[PDB]
């Protein structure tokens, strides 16, 4: 059961959403800007996607 | 009837409560998503919002700041949960919006507000993977000014021999807090590294949620406010102790667990910290 997606770094946010929902269909996906500060609670159902100003994935997506 | 969440017992907060110390007159800023001031198990003394589109710090549209606040200071009464420092003066310093995120400048503005308003303790259950000079300057300024600054270490687990501690936790001036469960085992998600300072309960932690609710959350975010609350208990018993002394008291009286890369100095013990002579148990 996949919890990290290093292969999605540099892909579009759209492709990342698609891929993550194939592996984890009940994921709560939230898109946020890379280089923001975020809450440090752990949510096993959540995958935050950190995007650059072009809307590409800028950091390895992981569950949490 | 009120319930005492296991984490409050685990850090030995009830020993301070039985001595008569509950955080009275200590000002604690929860720098977070806001705090729901309408909750009957919380009393919010003041605050300010640094989020341009969410101007009311007493409205928490995420839930995270209210949960963190309840671990610091949920009221001692016949309802809900009991906080670590239930008499603390609690301030909602809103720097994160509904989605859980904020700009670096909003967090820095919140830290500057806390310093200007003479906060004794800052809790930051938040962070990011990179630092900035301006972020480091703000936390260093708060500490130089006498504030105890506590932050969650992050939930990035392990990465070989690399540190996975987030900023501002990773800065030396800030106490970075990892998460254990009720058996004192490190939570699998808890960040690791030489910057990890102490641990506190961070698994299945019951606290206050907006709209007069309660619930169990997980994270180093939940561990940090046990330590911020503990700092307020310590200051309420020793109001002349400096932030330096409060920090040393917590570090020097932990229950040591495993290797410091994974556990830092171990689990905080506020009973031992608030004595005059300190040693590990
Ligand atoms: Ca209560
Ligand atoms: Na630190």
């Amino acid at each position: 059961m996949k919890t990290e997606w290093p292969e999605l770094v540099g892909k579009s946010v759209e492709e990342a959403k698609k891929v993550i929902l194939q592996d984890k269909p009940a994921a709560q996906i939230i898109v946020l800007p890379v280089g923001t500060i975020v809450t440090f609670e752990y949510r096993i159902d959540r995958v935050r996607l950190f995007v650059d100003r072009l809307d590409n994935i800028a950091q390895v997506p992981r569950v949490g | 009837a009120q319930s005492v969440p296991y984490g409050v017992s685990q850090i030995k907060a009830p020993a301070l409560h039985s001595q008569g110390y509950t955080g009275s007159n200590v000002k604690v800023a929860v720098i977070d998503s806001g705090i729901d001031s309408s909750h009957p198990d919380l009393k919010v003394a003041g605050g300010a919002s640094m989020v341009p589109s969410e101007t009311n710090p007493f409205q928490d549209n995420n839930s995270h700041g209210t949960h963190v606040a309840g671990t610091v200071a949920a009221l001692n009464n016949s309802i809900g949960v009991l906080g670590v420092a239930p008499s603390a003066s609690l301030y909602a310093v809103k720097v994160l919006g509904a989605d859980g995120s904020g700009q670096y400048s909003w967090i820095i503005n919140g830290i500057e507000w806390a310093i200007a308003n003479n906060m004794d303790v800052i809790n930051m259950s938040l962070g990011g993977p990179s630092g900035s000079a301006a972020l480091k300057a703000a936390v260093d300024k708060a500490v130089a000014s006498g504030v105890v600054v506590v932050a969650a270490a992050g939930n990035e687990g392990t990465s070989g021999s690399s540190s996975t501690v987030g900023y501002p936790g990773k800065y030396p001036s800030v106490i970075a807090v990892g998460a254990v469960d009720s058996s004192n085992q490190r939570a699998s998600f808890s960040s690791v590294g030489p910057e990890l300072d102490v641990m506190a309960p961070g698994v299945s932690i019951q606290s206050t949620l907006p709209g007069n609710k309660y619930g169990a959350y997980n994270g180093t975010s939940m561990a940090s406010p046990h330590v911020a609350g503990a700092a307020a208990l310590i200051l309420s018993k020793h109001p002349n102790w400096t932030n330096t002394q409060v920090r040393s008291s917590l570090e020097n009286t932990t229950t040591k667990l495993g290797d410091s890369f994974y556990y830092g100095k171990g689990l905080i013990n506020v009973q031992a910290a608030a004595q005059h002579h300190h040693h590990h148990h």
